[PDB]
């Protein structure tokens, strides 16, 4: 199938309360596998998945060193951004960066990513060509000019096409028990009277991995798209996800409604009905 | 600076069963800035030693966190999540409902 | 594993 690796980074400044807090996490698909918190007792990059625990002492020393270097660079970059936006030193500010790669079923690079945000909005992003930049504003243009001069895109391209993909494939093999196992949703439909005239039908999907799922309601085979309430897919805490989809139905017409469930772990797509 | 208010969901890890050990979750997402205060409540009072995930973010840069604790639901006991954020004029309380 | 960052904003 298709897989992804992402490293996420967040620095938050806190004037008068010491240096910025730095938190970075790594993901393969929907699985958190590493974390680093600058405020931790003695900051180390730590395993968060069982398949990464087999990487040796040298892996963890290097990762930890990279995180420490990144935290410090982020401290400098936060100070730079105050300058670029003519901001006082009074306020708390946020610097975010994500990078990583998508691979197809064959293990070849589909897309590389590297992008930054400041105070929640796009700052600069590496384009899909892994050679050109999109700067959101005139401040980001200063970074763009600096990064063009220092040929940073080339350095990122080399990693994204090379190590990112290679290590992703390695992780997928080492974690094949879980990363290459799709767990199907456990599904059921519940009924919730509103009045003598109508009721809510709620279609549940529980215990699924990965997070990608489609839940839809139909009436007589016609999709009830506008009339469906859909909660955001939410984590169960045990690597699995949950979602439900609800429709308001006229009492007595429940059997006209079908909930449809599409997920990779299922032998076949499901068609569910309210079953009293 | 654009700020975004947190979405809040409170729910159990497994389908709820009175007298059976479970996990109570409060999932907060879609918010900016990242500073946020989350309490899980048992009958109006704060549950101690509640764990949470490390800060991460969605493709749109908005943050999410999962706060969680082991719990044993009963017919009598009420659970909730209390959330405070710069976007909220007062703490938002979302009750746990086993139907949602 | 991670990229080493050698550039600043």
């Amino acid at each position: 199938g298709s897989h992804s690796m992402r490293y996420f980074h967040t620095s938050v400044s806190r004037p008068g309360r010491g240096e910025p807090r730095f938190i970075t996490v790594g993901y393969v698909d929907d699985t958190l596998f590493v974390r680093f918190d600058s405020d931790a007792a003695s900051p180390r990059e730590e395993p968060r998945a069982p398949w990464i625990e087999q990487e040796g002492p040298e892996y963890w020393d290097r990762e930890t060193q990279i995180c420490k270097a990144k935290a410090q660079t982020d401290r400098e970059d936060l100070r730079t951004l105050l300058r670029y936006y003519n901001q006082s030193e009074a306020g708390s500010h946020t610097l975010q960066n994500m990078y990583g790669c998508d691979v197809g079923p064959d293990g070849r690079l589909l897309r590389g990513y590297h992008q930054h945000a400041y105070d929640g909005k796009d700052y600069i992003a590496l384009n899909e060509d892994l050679s050109s930049w999109t700067a959101a504003d005139t401040a980001a243009q200063i970074t763009q000019r600096k990064w063009e001069a220092a040929r940073v895109a080339e350095q990122l391209r080399a990693y994204l096409e090379g190590e990112c993909v290679e290590w992703l494939r390695r992780y997928l093999e080492n974690g094949k028990e879980t990363l290459q196992r799709a767990d199907p949703p456990k599904t059921h439909v519940t009924h919730h009277p509103i009045s003598d005239h109508e009721a809510t039908l709620r279609c549940w999907a529980l215990g699924f991995y990965p997070a990608e799922i489609t839940l839809t309601w139909q009436r007589d085979g016609e999709d009830q798209t506008q009339d469906t309430e859909l909660v955001e897919t939410r984590p169960a805490g045990d690597r699995t996800f949950q979602k439900w989809a609800a429709v308001v139905v006229p009492s007595g017409e429940e059997q006209r409604y079908t909930c449809h469930v599409q997920h990779e772990g299922l032998p076949k797509p499901l068609t569910l009905r309210w079953e009293p | 600076m654009i700020q975004r208010t947190p979405k809040i969901q409170v729910y159990s890890r497994h389908p709820a069963e009175n007298g059976k050990s479970n996990f109570l979750n409060c999932y907060v997402s879609g918010f900016h800035p990242s500073d946020i205060e989350v309490d899980l409540l048992k009958n109006g009072e704060r549950i101690e030693k509640v764990e949470h995930s490390d800060l991460s973010f969605s493709k749109d840069w908005s943050f999410y966190l999962l706060y969680y604790t082991e719990f044993t639901p009963t017919e009598k006991d009420e659970y909730a999540c209390r959330v405070n954020h710069v976007t909220l004029s007062q703490p938002k309380i979302v009750k746990w409902d086993r139907d949602m | 594993r991670r990229k080493w960052r050698r550039w600043h904003l």
